[PDB]
């Protein structure tokens, strides 16, 4: 469970990822500019852990 | 089982205790006043040392002397590296700390009262077998050796002090009877408020939290605010809540 | 003899395990 | 105004106490020397590891010691006040200071 | 006369509660009963590590021979974070040395002694659980991303020392961890940022803070100062310049009143000179053992901050 | 009259060679010649650890002063992973204790005593290279996709707790490892995999199995049962509520006759009640050592399944 | 009439400075004065493993009651790599058995005696820093794609077997460090790359180079031969085919004039045959302790290239 | 309101005992007193480490505890009881408490 | 005596070998 | 006793952490 030397790296590159490591994501566009054509995103993806908390993307 | 033991468990538990607070009691102010000076004379009195014996009095500087020392011994130890230096390198040396050890007696049959010994404080002078003197001597002995006083040796040939006792021996062998054979050791002590403000130095106390159980303290603690005593409720009052407020 | 060893390697992979697996929500 | 009491002090005596502390949940470090002549307290009240104190003062009793000084960003917004627990006529001493001693250091902090 | 002779007082509080402002481990000390449960007179032995880094501070702890009441206790709370504190000095004052939550515990009694054993985090739960999620456009002053972080992280603020009128270059978002994030701000703008004894503490690389410790033989050194490199390795050099490189190593008598941004005079017959502090360990046999700290100094090559 | 005196046999096998059908380490005992590699009367020093998680259990032995017949057989087949029994007890019968592959195996003769090392992995090969490439619609019953993964591991079904009528809510594709897969699945469903002694088991974390084994004086309990945390990390918490979080920790005389996913109950003067089971460890010395086991045992808070 | 007694030398010389042509650690041995710190006649123990893998080769030194002098020039230079070389044998003659850059130094000085540490590594700081950018189209011949990355990584070439008239069949590129990519073209060609004391080799697996040594009682030899697995786990097979696989250990005296990717003839009573080496380790107590070389052997199935 | 017995208690009779007990999934610690005039066992019940407990109540038998309590998010929806074995005019005590001492407290919860 | 104990490291260093790097085909 | 293991266990640590961390430019 939590006792094997392999479990804990396992454990540890599994949250290494989930603060880094970004690669691709969906969103949806809320501010637009013309010249020079930009948007901005809202990623939509999130999850809730057990522990009562939230993993919110910032606006890019 | 039955009452009448319960009443019994009692007293052996209630006896038994009141044992730890006459010792354990003893000990903590031994160790709470720091004035008192204890010294012991082992040989070296006839040959002059009686010059720093008179000095002795009986509140402050108390000396201790036993009826016989047989042998005392003295040693110092050094220590050097086991490997050959790189060259002058002569700094590869350290010092140990002397230990200083001796044997002696007490007995029933003193041939010596002298009452400035700290032994014979209350000792009778014409029966010195019912005075209980080897029983003296042991009750003085384990209190110095608990409270760790720093002991001062006069001997022979030098004068040694900052001495702590780290081990003792007592026994009634059959022979010798009506007497005890004693054993000390002591080694050296590298030893290195109310205060001169000119002697103070800048000091430190680290992190620090509310201090003692206050009238915040209490809340904490869900104690109930201790009434203030009327002595005056006319100044303070008007000011004290208006400026300082109540912890809620 | 070894008994006295292994207790203290046991102690330090436990204490390297905390170092890894520390806090977090999952 | 509204202030409640959220801390206490105590002195051991000595001429050249320094020790940390905490308030308002920011940090702070203290320096208290002794005066033979004047036979008073002098604070000063730094940041941690600071070069120089930012205050210094005189302590007394019933004086407000930081009403002039609420507009740095690095001092504290309570109150600190010096009364007594016993007779209202007792200044302040060297030994006197703490929660049952005679004399009440404290800091209050105002709600919000 | 007396012997000069250790102390020490542990105490365990209520568990702790995250809400929604910083965390001050002082507050949990009282437990429902009002007085905690104090442990002064029997044999402990601690081993307590400090640092300037992302990770917390952790100290070790064993008791031995704790009454079955104190014992049943931790028994309960096991899914909880109890607050400790523990305090050591000589016989006359004891200064606080470490502060946190009981990560780990666990007891083995085979036959003769008992055995309680600890595992202590300082701030391990803020510091691994401080979710964010924030976002900047080209021209904010970097000085307000700083201040905007810290104040996600939910803990006092021990020392900071602002940028000035730096500005960001580039668009930035930040998700996740917000000490993570804090700890690559610190990579690009050549900042150190690490909690220790609950208080933040974000300095700069190289610089340094007066004389707030010296070290002599009066001040209970332990052996002559030597030179130990400050890294288990070596960069390669063009040879920021300012960056640490070079340290030495001193130990001395407990003392709690030191951190490891401080900064001391060391005052021994071959070195001379000021330095910072990088490291420390704090050791303790009660009965028998050292009751000593080691300091990892680091030379410093900036301007005085 | 006699004493109550250790036993023990460890055998040694053909290679194992994976097909298309469950791998039975039993069958693979036999050698060419017939009668198995059996060693009964030498000094032997083990320790075998189990788990109920991913990773296999393994489990290492020593013996001394091999014949040479033996050690040649061993020096042949290093590139294959011969099968190996082990069992132990008290004089009058002998219980399965573990069953796997050689995963190492080294000699060391220094002057006068050889010493063979092993170290042996329970399924370590199919846990390791069993490949899947899957996928699934909504709609699908969850149920069929549990099965359909085990199937692929090749292995036999000790103990499953099927799902109901769960149903995917969201498209699935399954590659790599079989095993990595399912144990992902775990996460998400509350369900505890782990293979052992190569039966497959598949249960649900919190809930618990009757009285399969008493300990007690009498069942040659070692010692007094302590409370010990069953990891050494805490989580925060909202003070799913039914996971683990809690147990106790016992120790006794050696019994190969449990399994990590066993339920167990404890009959002493202090702890009573039930337990789940969660690590093993068993260790031996024959003619100088230990002849126990240890439990690490876990608190309940579900149904009894 | 004399003994045979050990002998041994130990050079320190400037700081290793990186160009634009191979680095030779041999012209650095002269310091700024000329003549180098020579340190003879002091107790030494030191561990120098070598190995053939991407990883550099390192060794450990410790020497006792060091002058003053020698330690304050190492106090300086803690931002630098100076190099340094190693020498032992038997009283009439002193092979070269380390060579490199001083990675870590520190010094601990309680009481009596002083023990100054060394970490070494050999070729460190070119294989982790050597940057490359270069790509290639289909049709590209591999014997050039080899050369071009070598010479990228300044280093001599102590041996290179070239591949022939292999091309590319897919378009390349390959970036960060040279030594990574060079590591990755070793899996996907069947071909060992490992540097040693500043020396590259690149071979093939499998094959072998004459009786460059031969070990036999007479030679020094400690013990006799045992058979050990050269890996710590086992793969699974088809039961490339010419993949090492097997091997065996050997003990001898100190001798620095073998190398990892050399060849041994093993001739002894029990086993006699041909063996590659594969791994190293270099130990030494000169007043107290051993001064012996392992080696691990592994058995060899392909050409005799 | 169909209910089903899943629990049971025992008291050693220490006047101040205090323990965690595990009820409908869910964990709550519980409180003890001894009333020396009135005779009568007080329990408090709360939350693991509340800072005050949530209920307090006096232990009487056949009456319903939790009655009037059933409205709040921390305390069980379902009931507890003391009823004895022996002679149905025994009150409550202090050491005849338990599966076999003479009164039965029991816990039981609600088919849902 | 420094012998025994390096044996004991080097043994649980191999087990972390071991265990980190085990079966697989590559 | 247990001075000497903890001191040959800390040089394996020391050991391990500069296998992990060396050389590079960062």
């Amino acid at each position: 469970y939590a006792d094997r030397y392999d479990a804990a790296f396992g454990i540890y590159i599994s949250r290494f990822l989930r603060n880094n490591v970004h690669t691709n994501i969906r969103g949806k566009v809320v501010g637009v500019n013309y010249s020079g054509p930009s948007v901005d995103v809202q990623p939509m993806a999130y999850t809730e852990f057990p522990s009562g908390t939230t993993d919110r993307y910032p606006v890019i | 089982i039955s009452p009448a033991q319960q009443a019994q468990a009692d007293k052996r538990a209630r006896d038994a205790a009141a044992a730890k607070r006459k010792q354990d009691t003893e000990v903590s102010n031994a160790k709470s006043r720091e004035d008192i000076q204890y010294t012991m004379f082992v040989s070296g009195l006839r040959r002059g040392r009686l010059n720093e014996f008179e000095r002795k009095n009986r509140t402050d500087d108390l000396a201790i002397l036993f009826d016989s020392v047989t042998t005392h011994t003295y040693t110092k130890d050094y220590n050097k590296s086991s490997y050959a230096v790189e060259s002058k390198a002569s700094d590869h040396v350290t010092t140990q700390d002397g230990k200083f050890t001796f044997s002696g007696t007490v007995t029933d049959s003193p041939y010596l009262i002298d009452p400035r010994n700290m032994i014979d404080r209350d000792t009778d002078k014409e029966n010195p077998m019912l005075a209980r003197r080897p029983a003296k001597a042991i009750e003085i002995l384990e209190l110095i050796a608990d409270s760790h006083q720093l002991v001062t040796l006069v001997t022979e040939d030098n004068i040694l002090s900052n001495y702590v006792i780290t081990s003792f021996q007592v026994d009634r062998s059959s022979e010798a009877g009506s007497s005890i054979n004693v054993q000390v050791t002591l080694e050296e002590f590298r030893f290195k408020r109310t205060s001169d403000p000119k002697k103070a130095k800048n000091a430190n106390t680290g992190t620090k939290q509310t201090a003692e159980d206050g009238a915040v303290d209490d809340s904490a603690k869900q104690k109930r605010q201790t009434p203030y005593i009327g002595k005056n409720a006319e100044t303070k009052e008007r000011w004290e809540n208006a400026a300082i407020g109540t912890t809620d | 003899l070894r008994n006295m060893v292994r207790a203290v390697v046991d102690e330090n992979n436990q204490f390297n395990f905390n170092m890894l697996i520390q806090g977090g929500p999952n | 105004r509204t202030v409640v009491r959220t801390f206490d002090f105590e002195l051991s005596g000595y001429p050249d106490e320094t020790f940390r502390v905490v308030l308002d949940s920011v940090t702070y470090e203290l320096r208290f020397m002794w005066n033979e002549r004047d036979e008073s307290w002098f604070m000063s009240l730094g940041d941690i590891g600071a070069q120089r104190p930012t205050i210094t003062s005189k302590l007394t009793c019933y004086s407000d010691i930081l009403a002039p000084y609420r507009y740095l960003d690095n001092v504290p917004d309570g109150n600190l006040y010096l009364w007594p627990l016993g007779d209202i006529r007792t200044r302040a001493g060297r030994f006197n200071i703490g929660p049952l001693k005679g004399i009440q250091m404290t800091y209050s902090s105002l709600i919000e | 006369m007396r012997a000069m002779e250790r102390t020490y007082t542990l105490v365990i509080g209520r568990p702790v509660v995250i809400g929604e402002k910083p965390v001050n481990i002082e507050k949990f000390a009282n437990t429902s009963k009002g007085d905690a449960y104090e442990i002064k007179d029997l044999h402990i032995e601690f081993n307590v590590k400090k640092d300037n880094s992302k990770e917390p501070n952790k100290g070790y702890v064993t008791v031995y021979n704790l009454s079955d009441e104190v014992v049943n206790y931790l028994s309960v709370n096991q899914r909880e974070s109890l607050a400790v504190m523990l305090h050591a000095g000589y016989n006359g004052d004891e200064k606080l040395i470490f502060s946190g939550t009981v990560e780990y515990v666990e007891d083995d009694f085979p036959e003769e002694t008992r055995t309680t054993k600890f595992i202590l985090g300082d701030g391990t739960l803020n510091l691994t659980t401080a979710t964010t999620a924030r976002s900047y456009r080209k021209g904010t002053p970097v000085n307000s991303v700083l201040n905007d972080l810290i104040a996600d992280l939910k803990l006092p603020k021990g020392r900071v020392i602002d940028f000035g009128n730096q500005t960001l270059q580039t668009s930035m978002a930040f998700t996740g961890n917000a000490s993570q994030n804090l700890a690559n701000l610190a990579k690009n703008t050549g900042s150190t940022f690490s909690v220790q004894d609950g208080a933040v503490y974000w300095t700069k690389e190289g610089s340094r803070f007066n004389v707030m410790f010296e070290i002599s033989e009066e001040g209970g050194m332990v052996g002559t100062p030597t030179p130990k490199q400050p890294s288990s390795s070596k960069k390669l050099i063009k040879a920021h310049d300012i960056k640490e490189d070079v340290g030495m190593t001193v130990s001395t008598l407990l003392n709690g009143a030191i951190l490891p941004e401080s900064t001391v005079y060391l005052n021994t017959r071959y070195h001379k000179g000021f330095y910072k502090v990088a490291e420390l360990t704090h050791r303790g046999g009660y009965e028998t053992g050292d009751w000593i700290t080691e300091l990892g100094l680091v030379e410093t090559r900036g301007e005085l901050i």
